[PDB]
């Protein structure tokens, strides 16, 4: 069979030879689903640049996001301050936080959460970039959104809604030194 | 949708609880597995 | 390099002033001073910090530093202001200090 | 199974082909919205073919070296001028690989149009191919026509900073000469643009 | 007030080891270096290399095969060596006190400083951060000099 | 019999934007009538493009002189809303707030010299990249626009809006590496006998410039 070598999928799916293909109902694997999750991101202390692609990548999140070149994510932040921290939009000068006239949030136990419409001006963000010389490089520092400064955040999340990656790039397995890796 | 599905929708409106969304004037990698070729490319005995 | 004049004029009386024109790589990086050198006799200090001087000297030639060149003035001008005044400035280029030909401080 | 190709005035036809693919799309998105005030001008005189040289396949390339060309390789005729007269360019590519093989020589080379990559750290590598993609195989098609239309994060880039798409050659199995097979093929890439636009006229040079 | 005085050959012949000194006991040149420099004769000024009281000489490279100094702080006299003179060479000895030393640093290059790091995780040598996070000039946080 | 209910930890907290209304202290008040009012303004933009604000040029004046030498530039300004060619008008002091702008900019020049003379000038604009231009016919490749000045002088040039991005940003770094939003020009190719004349230019909001994103940061 096949020999197209055109690189246009082809699947026998077991139906190559005498056998029924019980049905397969993917969820838990659409982008728009699989990629909402709460991932714990290393808190900066006062001043940390709210964006994608600060999570380290073995995260769930952190990993099935660079697959994607691409992605529109409309993210709603979740944090854990001690006093009160003060989102900014994208492109607000450095100096632009403690405004307060910025949306803040005054302090309510345990932790206090937000939405984030996605401010940053482009049609959609790019996870790596080119022509410039990871994510704390090769990368336009516009791809945020905004900054969420803090007296001190102690446990910062991230959570995608409505997200739709486009794209995809390479993924990569733990590397085992014997087969059959045992958990 | 996503993973936010409820019977009674939102409080606040759609403008402020997600960002707003634009068109002018589909999906790929679910239309080329679904235009995948299947089967045998040759005659198939017994 | 520095550049410094080499043809002054005056009378007793009256204030002359010497300039010292300078680049980014010297005169920025250190301190500007001005020694009295008579021609065939030794320098001493007259002014060195562009602010702050020592004990036993006068204050009657004043100088001072803005921008990139630096000024001084000589007020109530005598015939001990006979000399060379020379300058200079940190030559970063080199890591060195680069100086100054002084100018003949005639007097009339 | 022959395939002639053609674009602007520049004919390319192959006697062995295997068929086009495509990558990410088959049809260009729209191309004038707030990102420039109609202030596009289509170009159909700089859609032509051009030759470039990637590298010489030889039987000790090891698998996993890949030499990875970015487009649009800084032309020296047509769309060398484009790109010094107007700030923002954007097109989609055309291009095709064509090593030359004695049909006794198997190396399996890949050709990809991975669009902005940086360091495959050797363990995507076995991945790539999930990009758009053709490989050669000497036992079948001397060459691979892909085509992409341009991906970016914004309706037009600037080909000065922001180069979207690197051809991307991996020798899948080191090739493989017998008296019977060229002792070494080299690999040719025939990269042309397509459907190109333009906005914003630089000053002179003087 | 502190003293400075130079003493040197007056009547020289040029093309040889010719070696001037000075002295300098006073506190402008005991922690700060010592001065060596001349007048061009109907020309534009000159330098001449210093030292600082470690022994860390620094000369202009144009002439450097001919120039060499050493250094004393006893008898607060300092040497001096200029070879291979030529007849263009010739002026008065001025100036023996050195009033400078060096600094090179600089930071905060553009937009960027180099406190607010670790904000974007910067990975590399470049240590300066970049402070407004709005458009793109460097990127984020591109090393100054 | 009693409701259940789960409270949500972090679900609400004030934040000092207020899509919920709050709670009347007085249950009713009435206040006298506000109609009519003399004149209103429903939107800033809609102020700005109704009214025409000056720029400010060397020497701290409105108007750019006629001047009278072999160098044909009058003046050469970025296009961010933060320039210093701009840091009076109003459409900067308003665009200092938000934080991004797309869409034209309607710049007014208007001709005040005495009718003795006449002369001509030719905006140009030109877009990143390259470093600006400095004389007539080398920018002149880049869209440009010339014009005399006879019956009537008030010309309105309309600087396009064409950029990477689909929102450019209103406020940058523009000391170093220029600024990435363009540049503009006024050169003055010719000027007969009027150097008295003198030009004076006029900002505003185009047929669609609608920002995005307040921001109150510091002013």
């Amino acid at each position: 069979t096949s020999t197209g070598e055109s690189a246009d999928p082809v699947t026998a799916t077991v139906e190559n030879y005498g056998g029924e293909t019980q049905v397969q109902r993917r969820q838990h694997t659409d982008v728009s689903f699989i990629l909402d999750r709460f991932v714990k991101v290393t808190p900066k202390d006062q001043i940390n640049v709210l964006d994608l692609m600060q999570t380290p990548a073995h995260t769930l999140v952190g990993a099935l996001l660079r697959t994607a070149t691409y992605y529109f994510a409309d993210l709603e932040v979740a944090v854990k301050h001690e006093g009160n921290l003060t989102w900014v939009p994208n492109g607000a000068p450095e100096t632009a936080l403690d405004n307060t006239t910025n949306p803040t949030a005054y302090h309510k136990a345990p932790l206090t959460r937000l939405a984030l419409p996605y401010t940053a001006p482009h049609r959609v963000l790019a996870t790596v970039y080119n022509g410039n010389c990871k994510a704390a490089r090769a990368l336009p520092t516009s791809f945020n959104y905004g900054a969420i400064k803090a007296t001190r955040v102690t446990e910062l999340l991230y959570r995608m809604k409505r997200a739709e990656t486009y794209c995809p790039r390479p993924l990569l397995a733990i590397h085992p030194s014997e087969a059959r890796h045992k958990q | 949708s996503g993973n936010t599905g409820s019977i009674i929708n939102n409080y606040y409106m759609q403008q402020y609880q997600n960002s707003m969304d634009t068109q002018l004037g589909n999906d790929w990698f679910s239309k080329l597995a679904s235009s995948a070729f299947s089967g045998l490319f040759g005659a198939l005995l017994a | 390099v520095l550049t410094q004049p080499s043809s002054v004029s005056g009378s007793l009386g009256q204030r002359v002033s010497i300039t010292c024109s300078g680049s980014s790589s010297n005169v920025g990086n250190g301190y500007v001073s001005w020694y009295q050198l008579i021609p065939g006799s030794a320098p001493r200090t007259l002014i060195y910090g562009d602010t702050n001087r020592a004990s036993g000297v006068p204050d009657r030639f004043s100088g001072s530093r803005a921008g990139n060149t630096a000024t001084l003035s000589i007020s109530s001008l005598q015939a001990e202001d006979e000399a060379e005044y020379f300058c200079a400035s940190p030559e970063d280029s080199s890591s060195n200090a680069n100086f100054g030909s002084g100018t003949t401080l005639t007097v009339l | 199974r022959i395939l002639t190709t053609r674009n602007g005035h520049t004919t390319s036809t192959t006697q062995s082909s295997v068929g086009v693919t495509y990558g990410y799309a088959t049809a260009e998105d729209f191309v004038s919205g707030p990102n420039t005030s109609g202030l596009e001008t289509r170009v159909v005189q700089a859609e032509r073919f051009f030759k470039t040289h990637l590298f010489d396949w030889v039987t000790s390339d090891p698998f996993g070296r890949c030499y990875q060309l970015e487009l649009p390789t800084d032309h020296k005729g047509v769309y060398g001028s484009l790109t010094d007269s107007y700030a923002y360019m954007r097109n989609g590519w055309d291009v095709e690989v064509t090593a030359v093989g004695n049909q006794f020589n198997g190396g399996c080379l890949l050709v990809a149009m991975v669009p902005e990559l940086c360091s495959i750290d050797k363990r995507g590598l076995y991945q790539l191919t999930l990009f758009p993609h053709q490989f050669i195989n000497p036992r079948t098609n001397m060459t691979a026509h892909i085509t992409v239309p341009f991906v970016g994060v914004n309706r037009y880039d600037q080909y000065k900073v922001h180069k979207p798409w690197t051809l991307v050659v991996m020798v899948v199995a080191p090739l493989t000469v017998n008296t019977e097979g060229a002792p070494q093929i080299k690999v040719y890439a025939n990269i042309a643009p397509t459907n190109v636009h333009v906005a914003g006229e630089f000053p002179s040079k003087e | 007030q502190v003293q400075l005085r130079e003493s040197g050959p007056s009547l020289v012949k040029p093309s040889q080891t010719l070696s001037l000194t000075c002295t300098a006991s006073g506190l402008s040149l005991s922690d700060k270096a010592v001065g060596w420099v001349r007048r061009a004769p109907t020309k534009a000024l000159e330098w001449l290399g210093s030292i600082d009281t470690g022994s860390s000489t620094g000369y202009n490279p144009g002439l450097k095969s001919r120039l060499s100094i050493t250094k004393d702080n006893s008898r607060n006299q300092v040497s001096l060596t200029i070879t291979s003179v030529t007849t263009e060479d010739s002026a008065t000895y001025y100036c023996a006190t050195v009033h400078q030393h060096t600094s090179e640093k600089r930071t905060c290059p553009r937009a960027y400083r180099p406190d607010c790091a670790a904000r974007w995780d910067c990975p590399g040598g470049a240590d300066c951060g970049y402070c407004n996070f709005g458009a793109g000039s460097y990127g984020r946080c591109t090393p100054f000099t | 019999g009693i409701f259940p209910v789960a409270c949500s930890d972090g679900y609400g907290g004030l934040v000092t934007t207020d899509p919920k209304t709050a709670d009347p202290a007085y249950g009713k008040v009435f206040n006298p009538p506000r109609n009519m009012l003399p004149g209103r303004f429903t939107n800033f933009l809609d102020v700005a493009e109704a009214c025409p604000t000056f720029l400010h040029f060397e020497g701290d004046v409105p108007y750019v002189t006629t001047k009278t030498d072999s160098d044909r530039v009058l003046a050469q300004f970025d296009l961010s809303l933060a320039a210093k060619h701009m840091s009076n008008t109003f459409l900067a002091g308003l665009a200092q707030y938000y934080t991004q702008y797309s869409g034209t900019i309607n710049l007014h020049f208007m001709f005040t010299g005495p009718t003795d003379a006449k002369a001509r000038y030719m905006i140009a604009y030109a877009p990143p990249g390259m470093e600006p231009p400095k004389t007539p016919e080398a920018a002149a490749h880049c869209i440009h626009a010339e014009w005399d000045t006879g019956l009537n002088s008030k010309f309105t040039f309309s600087i396009p809006y064409l950029s990477a991005a689909d929102y450019a940003y209103t406020a940058s770094d523009a000391a170093e590496t220029t600024n990435v939003q363009g540049w503009v020009c006024l050169f003055q190719i010719t000027h007969g006998k009027a150097d008295g004349d003198a030009l004076v230019v006029l900002a505003s909001a185009g047929k669609d410039f609608e920002l995005r994103l307040p921001v109150d940061a510091r002013t």
